[PDB]
């Protein structure tokens, strides 16, 4: 149970970091798409 | 950035198109002249 809780906490930390990185990359891609739609 | 350069060229083209639209704002004229000539012929026949 302790190893399962530690693995779930590590997976949740990795998922939150990957979600933050994907949100930053999606914001950059959305800014690029808005700049392409403006021109 | 390349598309912004192309959009600046398209903005220059849009300014040229606005100049063309302003010159156009300043076939129907030939039909009006033909109608005026027919009216002048009718007035000459009446005279």
């Amino acid at each position: 149970k302790k190893l399962n809780r530690l693995a779930h906490i590590r997976l949740k930390k990795g998922r939150d970091q990957t979600h933050e990185a994907k949100q930053k990359v999606d914001a950059y891609h959305l800014q690029l798409q808005n700049l392409l739609y403006e021109v | 950035k390349k598309q912004i350069l192309q959009a600046k060229r398209i903005r220059k083209n849009r300014q040229e198109y606005d100049a063309l639209a302003k010159v156009i704002q300043h076939h129907e004229t030939l039909k009006e002249l033909e109608a005026l000539g027919k009216e002048l012929e009718h007035l000459s026949h009446i005279k």
